[PDB]
């Protein structure tokens, strides 16, 4: 009857052949895996939301906007009083590296770098513009434009 | 075996006119007499290679 | 005994 | 005896390339979960 | 792989 | 990787010419399909009353 | 002083918020008000090693 | 039981 | 740390 | 003496891909405000 | 500059 | 003086934010009020070396 | 010798398919009256 | 030395089903009220 | 450890 | 742990 | 790829 | 696996 | 006209 | 470290 | 560091 | 007789 | 603990 | 492929 | 399998 | 001395769709305001 006894030891090592031990080694063998898996390298950007005085006479560089691959940076369009700027329309360079989106009243654009480190620029002209607003946008630096509070230089039709 | 164009390891993307034959880019040779001249048989003396 | 680093540290023989 | 030496390179050489067909097998694999970029969802509320 | 975690 | 392009463009063709006939018979069998579902669903019940 | 706490940390840059409510993120080089600069972020642990001595981790409430 | 666990915990502890 | 599961007396 | 040919068919292969990345401009899109 | 899961003790 | 700190650098044009709320580009040479010309635009690294010795770095409380 | 692998064999073919009962979950089902 | 790499082959069959498991995160349900 | 610029950087032997 | 890293951190801000 | 990062 | 089970 | 991405200390 | 130019001027070594 | 890319940045406009 | 742990413990031989 | 199913006597 | 560059 | 059964 | 005539290929395979490139000409386009 010891013939029964080493069938079963013999197959509780075949059918189940990773003794619970090794079943948990493979769990966090997989955990540091794919913790490895979503490391970044170095710092990743710090995440700021920032205000910035936009200028639009000649000679002025344009606003320029931190990116990172992946996450939002939401502009919202202030004029010199505070007040709202819905958006007239935009138009973007290159949206094969950025991704934008708009709800077709608002005066929020929200953009994520689709790419990393890929820059470009973004016209958009505004309800009460002649003249739209330009913005240079570049992913991959060392800080996240979670929010930029951009001040127009006019007066918008919110007084 | 680099030779045979049915092996190169790149794409045939480059000459496909300036291969000798289906088989090989390049031809090996045929023996030559003494002359520079085809060697045909073994009676005419073959020595050099061409 | 294997630990959360993936090296497996292991105690030798005790009873209780 | 160079023989011997040669053949025993020989024999304790296929190792370095079948390890490396694995990690290129593993690495292209990473490399295009890492090329991926899930475009963000916008959700207008009623 | 540390030992303090 | 080991590919050229005319038996490439010819293999796109015959799945291509194969769906091609899928949903061209699709189309014959779903006319049928909906005159036949016509013809009964005049005769289905229906609820007119806008209160149950 | 202000005794902080670590809120999350990874590779790289980690969430502290001090008694007063406040919330910080840091980097492997970064002046924090009172415990000085810090040297290292151990993420996986949940430790940072700072300057002057002290090592910051999860509140114990937190973890 | 007990005894090997907080061996096999000691024994990681110390050696990281 | 411990996962006693694994465990052998 | 085959590493160099068999290494210059790599990063052809390669080098074609990154020319044809570079080639490709993708076309700005105007979104219009209601 | 460390990444620590690129850790061995 | 006034306080320059690199806003986003990139090889080539680096993009400069001032205490004054001033913004600015710049490349491997260009002339800069007070720090002289720039020398050189590591943008691996966030920094500027310009002539005067003097080092532009990203802002501590932005980087 | 060779009973060994007969015996393992068919208490194999058995003990499958008893750990395929076991992760057998049949989900509960809510009765409403009238 | 032929059982180190046969039981290789079994218990890399059976690692990949665990970390097909892990992979695998079901979304969840919502049910609201009347 | 591999630093970001791709070069291995490492200690050699060290214990807490 | 924490010195191996420290170490290995020295190491390669050194070693430019 | 420099050590000052 | 323990005997205090 | 340096291009630090191919560096080399 | 190569040029716009084309032509490839790099340093010997240097280190900081 | 930066004195590779000063080294190779002088030798790149002093060999044309 | 077979515990829960997975190890067979087992008495000798009683009656009853 | 026990499972006295499995009685041997 | 000019010095001045 | 015992005799009080 | 078989390499002028491979990289003469080269040129050639080159050099043909270069100037056919430059042979290429689009029409313009008018575009009519509202």
């Amino acid at each position: 009857e010891v013939i029964d006894k080493k069938a079963f030891k013999d197959m509780t090592r075949n059918l189940y052949p990773l003794n619970p031990e090794q079943v948990v080694k493979l769990k966090q063998i997989y955990e540091t895996s794919e913790y490895a898996k979503a490391a970044t390298p170095g710092t990743p950007p710090k995440p700021t939301a920032t205000s910035q005085f936009v200028n639009l006479s000649p000679g002025s560089t344009p606003p320029v906007i931190r990116l990172s691959q992946g996450f939002v940076s939401s502009l919202v369009f202030l004029d010199s009083t505070g007040a709202p700027w819905p958006i007239a329309a935009y138009d973007l360079g290159d949206p094969s590296s950025f991704n934008i989106q708009w709800d077709k009243t608002s005066n929020t654009l929200m953009i994520q770098a689709t790419k990393l480190y890929n820059y470009g620029n973004l016209a958009v002209r505004l309800r009460g513009l002649n003249t739209p607003v330009m913005l240079t946008l570049i992913p991959g630096q060392k800080a996240v434009d979670y929010r930029v509070d951009l001040r127009v230089q006019g007066y918008g039709p919110n007084a | 075996v680099n030779n045979d164009p049915a092996f190169s390891t790149t794409t045939s993307t480059g000459n496909s006119k300036n291969d000798f034959s289906a088989i090989a880019k390049q031809q090996f040779g045929v023996p030559y007499k003494s002359s520079g001249e085809v060697c045909t048989e073994y009676q005419q003396v073959c020595q050099t290679w061409g | 005994r294997v630990s959360i680093g993936g090296t497996v540290y292991t105690a030798k023989k005790y009873d209780d | 005896q160079k023989q011997n030496e040669q053949l025993a390179e020989q024999k304790y050489q296929q190792e370095i390339q079948q390890r490396t067909s694995d990690m290129l097998t593993a690495a292209t694999q990473l490399v295009q979960d890492w090329k991926q970029v899930e475009t963000q969802v916008y959700t207008e509320g009623t | 792989p540390f030992g303090a975690d | 990787a080991g590919y050229n392009e005319v038996q490439q463009k010819q293999a796109a063709a015959t799945l291509s010419s194969y769906f091609n006939n899928l949903r061209v018979y699709a189309a014959q069998t779903s006319v049928g399909v909906s005159n036949l579902y016509y013809i009964l669903s005049k005769r289905l019940p229906q609820n007119m009353s806008a209160d149950q | 002083r202000i005794i902080y706490y670590i809120q999350a940390v990874i590779p790289g840059r980690a969430w502290l918020i001090g008694s007063n409510g406040s919330t910080l993120t840091v980097r492997e080089g970064s002046k924090i008000p009172g415990y000085g600069m810090v040297k290292l972020i151990d993420s996986l642990q949940g430790r940072i090693l700072t300057s002057s001595g002290q090592v910051i981790k999860f509140s114990q409430e937190d973890s | 039981c007990t005894d090997a666990a907080l061996a096999a915990l000691e024994y990681h502890k110390s050696n990281a | 740390c411990v996962s006693m599961i694994g465990g052998s007396r």
